[PDB]
């Protein structure tokens, strides 16, 4: 198993 | 093999303990991006790993190379229990990063109503704007997240009452 850091969210909508 | 950062990210607590027993003051060791094991565990919602790392000596205030924090990654994921554990350590609830927001703007953007409720209850500042000038309530309104807006409105009315 190897996991990836989640991104901070995109404030655009 | 796994790095201490992957072991923390994956909740591999018995291995993480071994790594820290064998190493010299590794708990706050940053990876290539500035992430500590605590930020990794925080970003994955790994509650008892965060507790253990705080107990061992981890510093919850540390910022990564683009100002990413344990609290903003926990808030992004809606991991309310981690937000609690970090705010018992009086981390900056309004920490701002170059992505453009704060833990409360991130919990709003993700429609994470329980995390929004917890951050408000902990005294998160509703006037702290995004890079775009939007406040958290502006964002809830613009996104149409009606429950998130309701719990913001409920908090706002308590702020002015003794």
């Amino acid at each position: 198993a190897f996991v990836h850091m989640p991104t901070l969210p995109n404030l655009d909508f | 093999s796994l790095s201490i950062h992957q072991l923390a990210a994956q909740g591999e607590l018995d291995q993480l303990k071994e790594h820290l027993r064998k190493g010299d003051n590794l708990v706050n060791k940053p990876d290539e991006r500035g992430f500590t094991p605590l930020i990794w565990a925080s970003a994955f919602g790994e509650i008892e790993t965060v507790r253990f790392l705080l107990e061992w000596g981890a510093d919850p205030h540390i910022l990564a190379k683009e100002r990413e924090s344990a609290l903003s990654l926990a808030s992004t994921g809606g991991y309310t229990d981690i937000v609690g554990l970090l705010l018992e350590r009086d981390v900056d609830i309004n920490i701002y990063d170059w992505n453009g927001g704060t833990p409360l703007l991130y919990a709003v953007r993700g429609n994470h109503v329980k995390c929004v409720e917890a951050l408000l209850a902990r005294g998160a500042d509703l006037t702290t704007e995004a890079d775009s000038g939007y406040t958290p309530m502006d964002l809830a309104v613009a996104l149409g997240y009606r429950k998130v807006q309701q719990v913001i409105e409920n908090h706002i009315l308590k702020l002015f009452q003794s």
